[PDB]
């Protein structure tokens, strides 16, 4: 995958002392050693990572050279540092679940549990922080913190079912999502009063999750390369230049954070995918789906704070498929007891 | 060091025989730095047959090398360490060096407890979340907590901010480059304020916390490294991914090495590479041994005054145990 990069470098000079290039090495050790001697981070291309953390080492080396490259084939970026304020446009999993509660805050429910590994911890803490009449989901009852890959996790579904409501939320690896979905049929056949919400990839990798209910440029990376490189274009410093010497230069380019700061400050100056904080983008819009039949119709105008549903609004649960009422009350109750003559007389 | 390694080749190697329950081998940890980090890992893996019992060598003045070490370990399942003199915190998917930010925070709060002070500071926020949250959680006590305001880093704005708090004793942590603005700025550097910074670590360049071996030289560092290696080997007795650089991805950490104490020091770490029940001391520069181990209390200079009055509010007050008006009864634990 290099034609896209070649076009990008061709289009690099659109608005206006070289244009960078890279060679996509599958593994990382040779890519790591070639990162600097090959040539802030003009090229930040993860070619096609078939692994998870493989895009990390070259970015770490660039940070060691003070070059906050922008991650492209990244969806769950556990960087928020171990790296050095690496740039990033595509929002991570951090707020990918946040949008839910606001939607849930106005769409259908008030108190729906949510489910979990570090990415899960970050997501849950961000969600509970986002929520600062009142309401609360798992914070009302509980949130799981489990180990990925734990098959036959039945007590989890069992304890989930016995709570007041059936509305649930989760975000985990593909295998974990599949296992929880399969258990859903077990442990009281979760549904007909339950909900689901996960990252678009989780639905995509969800071979067997029917009742469960996405992206802007993920898996395509087509129309956003241009605006990405354009955003770099204005990075040119006005006031040293970005040094290109790897061997014999053990110090650090003091310019690096100096202009990384303004790179962070830089905003707008683009269109489409273009238009924050540290290595992240504060704006994005996403859709949803209901998983009707075997089709995951990615229908939704969630678009952050502004939601515009349509087109068969929803058939949420696999058992009911009708309008989801939401919160469910309880009938059975457990009651305390203390021994005392006024109103507590106990005999064999 | 350079030729010092040759000396370290003999003594520390001999130190292995000090505690060598049938150690297979521990020849040398050759530096061969060549003054370059780019290919340092290259030759590290090149030298990395017959696996390696483990060699540690790393020392760079002023610690952003850990991620490269982590990647090297992953790419070769290497559990070896490199340095002890320089260290820093990192949470990545081996890495074992003396450092504990939370230990520093708890130690300074302990010192405050027995030194009777009320800390509303903030410096440039490099990883501010960790230290700030640690302070906030430790605020949920019963004695301290009056000073909780926060601050921010970058000159006039900084002067106004630092003058908006005062509150006598204050302490903040940040990088040295950002630290200097403290002396640069409202110039309220009154003697009635002692400051402690954990973030920067390193050393002066007052009172602050440092590692037990901070005063000690590289000899104790190599001794600790070889002791850790021996403990790991003993645990293994109950493969570094072939040490190939040219399974799809190894996955393990601290499989055998759990914890041990040597040289009267608990040379142990958590699964998160955290210094478990470590030993650290405190500095005193106009340094001095001011500061702690075994989860216990250590403090010299048992002072009862505070060098205070930097503002005539504490007045010498005394009397006799009359009884009708002066009650003196035994307190362990705390007073009523
Ligand atoms: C970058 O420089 C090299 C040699 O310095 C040159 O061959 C190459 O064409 C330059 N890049 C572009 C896009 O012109």
């Amino acid at each position: 995958h290099e034609q896209m990069f070649r076009e990008a470098v061709n289009q690099a000079n659109k608005r206006h002392l070289n244009a960078t290039s890279v060679t996509h090495k599958p593994n990382a050790i040779q890519m790591a050693l070639s990162v600097c001697e090959d040539l802030a981070i003009l090229v930040s291309h993860p070619p096609t990572p078939n692994d998870h953390f493989t895009p990390t080492p070259v970015s770490y080396t660039a940070g060691f050279y003070r070059i906050p490259v922008l991650g492209l084939t990244t969806r769950m970026s556990i960087y928020s540092s171990i790296h050095l304020s690496f740039l990033r446009t595509v929002p991570p999993y951090s707020h990918q679940s946040s949008v839910w509660f606001e939607m849930m805050r106005v769409y259908s429910w008030n108190h729906i549990i949510l489910l979990v590994d570090h990415e899960g911890r970050a997501a849950q803490k961000r969600l509970e922080t986002l929520l600062e009449d009142n309401k609360r989901g798992p914070k009302a009852e509980k949130v799981l913190q489990f180990d990925p890959g734990t098959k036959n996790v039945t007590a989890l579904l069992m304890e989930a079912k016995e709570l007041e409501a059936r509305v649930i939320i989760l975000s985990a690896s593909e295998d974990d999502a599949a296992t929880v979905y399969r258990a859903a049929a077990m442990l009281n056949m979760t549904g007909s009063g339950y909900v689901w919400l996960v990252g678009e990839r989780e639905i995509s990798g969800n071979a067997l999750r029917y009742a469960p209910d996405q992206l802007i440029n993920g898996k395509n990376e087509s129309a956003h390369i241009s605006d990405a490189v354009g955003v770099v274009a204005q990075a040119v410093h006005e006031l040293t230049d970005p040094p290109r010497g790897c061997v014999g230069n053990t110090n650090i380019w003091k310019t690096g954070p100096l202009f990384k700061r303004v790179l962070m400050s830089s905003k707008y100056a683009d269109g489409v995918t273009g238009r924050n904080e540290d290595g992240d983008r504060k704006f994005a819009n996403y859709s949803i789906m209901n998983l009707q039949n075997r089709k995951l119709v990615q229908v939704g105008i969630y678009n952050g704070t502004h939601v515009i549903p349509n087109d068969r609004k929803i058939i949420w649960p696999g058992g009911e498929t009708e309008k989801p009422r939401g919160y469910q009350m309880s009938t059975r109750l457990k009651i305390v007891t203390i021994h005392q003559e006024p109103f507590v007389y106990v005999k064999p | 060091p350079a030729y010092a390694a040759e000396a370290a080749r003999l003594g520390p190697a001999v130190a292995a025989a000090v505690r060598s329950p049938g150690l297979d081998v521990r020849p040398v940890a050759l530096v061969l730095n060549g003054s370059d980090p780019r290919s340092l890992v290259l030759q590290l893996c090149d030298l990395l047959g017959l696996r390696v019992h483990g060699v540690v060598f790393e020392d760079d003045s002023r610690p952003a090398v850990a991620p490269i070490l982590d990647f090297l370990s992953a790419q070769t399942s290497l559990p070896i360490v490199a340095v002890h003199g320089g260290a820093a915190l990192v949470l990545t998917p081996f890495l074992q060096l003396g450092s504990s930010t939370e230990q520093q925070l708890q130690v300074i709060f302990e010192v405050l407890e027995e030194y009777d002070w009320t800390v509303a500071v903030t410096t440039r926020a490099p990883g501010h979340r960790a230290f700030l949250s640690y302070i906030e959680v430790l605020t949920d006590g019963s004695l301290v907590g009056w000073e909780h305001r926060g601050a921010l880093t970058l000159e006039a704005v900084l002067s106004a901010q630092l003058r908006s708090v005062s509150a006598q004793i204050r302490l903040l942590f940040c990088a040295r480059e950002e630290a200097e603005p403290v002396f640069r700025a409202a110039g309220l550097t009154g003697s009635g304020y002692v400051w402690f910074m954990v973030g920067p670590q390193l050393a002066g360049g007052l009172f602050a916390v440092r590692s037990a071996g901070w005063r000690d030289d590289l000899a104790r560092r190599v001794a600790a490294g070889v002791a850790v290696v021996a403990r790991g080997a003993q645990a293994l007795l109950r493969p570094e991914l072939g040490h190939d650089c040219r399974t799809h991805r190894g996955e393990s950490l601290h499989r055998y090495f759990m914890n041990i104490t040597w040289d009267n020091r608990d040379y142990s770490f958590n699964e998160d590479g955290f210094l478990v029940n470590p030993s650290l001391v405190v500095i005193s520069l106009t340094w001095e041994v001011v500061g702690w181990e075994q989860q216990t209390l250590r403090l010299k200079y048992p002072l009862w005054s505070r060098y205070g009055r930097f503002l005539t509010q504490h007045l010498t007050v005394a009397t006799l145990e009359e009884r009708p008006f002066v009650i003196v009864e035994p307190a362990s634990g705390t007073c009523i």
